[PDB]
């Protein structure tokens, strides 16, 4: 059925609600989707009632406890294909003494215009309050922030942090309350705001790939999108066993792409395929990795090609 | 008004003090 796995956790607090959407791509967003916890076994009761059950192609934990830590996985049968994904998702309780746990607190890589800025991650699936995203209250190092327009505002899931003489160093929490089946639970965000903006300190951010594992046969070829979100000028490029890609290499090859953004000049994107017209056993030895700089940092993803299972 | 997606959050949001199962 062949196998994809993410490699990064993606770590929440516990005792709140959570969904797990299937990161999907282009060509494989097809018909049918399913979830299942460790291994293969019966899949996650589609059951609207259940703590754990999936629903809208999505999989809901609706109180989420500690013990739901672990790998799930997402099934694509459409006729003709399926593909089956490994996630890995952590719940965390809050250290003692805290409103958050330090695991699960966030950070932006690319930062937004303005002194402020913060916006709540991963709500999305929680717009569904009746097609507008709940009211939104906020906090700062775990006290309560009063959105009066002077000193912070509050729009959609936004935080807009004022320019007064104080020192903005914090982590801030985004809370909103989910009401499911006459009964509310807490949806929280945790994200590390600091100093660093209004010259250049934005580097390159490999959006695609994404740290994961894809199952493959020697036989077959295959085609690698590494993209990139970023000015212009910074660079994307692969690199395999410590070495890029030879510009005479046979089997591999490497095109350099560019789509220019007219909203945001700072902030296109970049694509660089590296095709690979068959593999090799030797390529299941060692990951294949896309690479961004732009003197201001460099940023790395990969993606390892392994054996199809036994 | 433009609200951030899944994907969106995935892209440009990371955890560094997360820890390993």
């Amino acid at each position: 059925c062949k196998e994809r796995e993410e490699k990064i956790i993606l770590v929440s607090s516990a005792n709140e609600i959570d969904v797990r959407p299937c990161p999907l791509n282009p060509n494989e967003h097809k018909g049918t989707i399913t979830w299942y916890k460790d291994d293969s076994k019966t899949p996650v009761s589609t059951e609207q009632a259940s703590r754990i059950h999936q629903h809208k192609e999505k999989l809901w934990f609706v109180p989420a406890k500690v013990e739901d830590s672990g790998h799930y996985y997402c099934v694509v049968r459409n006729s003709s294909y399926c593909l089956r994904i490994k996630i890995s998702a952590k719940f965390v309780e809050n250290e003692p003494n805290l409103c958050y746990n330090a695991q699960a607190i966030f950070k932006q890589k690319l930062p937004v215009a303005g002194d402020g800025g913060l916006v709540c991650p991963y709500m999305e699936f929680f717009k569904n309050e009746n097609n507008e995203l709940p009211k939104l209250q906020w906090y700062k190092d775990c006290k309560p922030l009063l959105l009066d327009n002077i000193h912070f505002s509050g729009v959609k899931d936004r935080l807009i942090v004022m320019n007064v003489a104080e020192k903005h160093r914090g982590n801030y929490t985004c809370h909103a309350s989910y009401t499911y089946l006459g009964k509310q639970y807490p949806i929280t965000r945790v994200i590390e705001f600091i100093t660093l903006e209004e010259n250049k300190p934005t580097r390159p951010v490999i959006v695609s790939p994404a740290n994961e594992t894809m199952e493959v046969d020697l036989g077959s070829q295959i085609q690698l999108i590494c993209n990139v979100t970023g000015q212009l000028s910074d660079i994307a490029y692969w690199k395999w066993n410590g070495s890029v890609i030879d510009e005479d290499d046979p089997v591999l090859g490497e095109d350099y792409y560019s789509v220019e953004n007219p909203a945001n000049k700072r902030r296109s994107t970049l694509i660089t395929v590296l095709n690979i017209s068959e593999i090799e056993s030797r390529f299941y030895k060692h990951p294949f990795t896309c690479f961004a700089k732009n003197t201001h940092g460099i940023d790395a993803a990969y993606i390892q090609l392994i054996y199809p299972v036994t | 008004e433009t609200p951030f997606t899944w994907e969106e959050s995935n892209a440009y949001y990371w955890q560094p003090y997360a820890l390993p199962l």
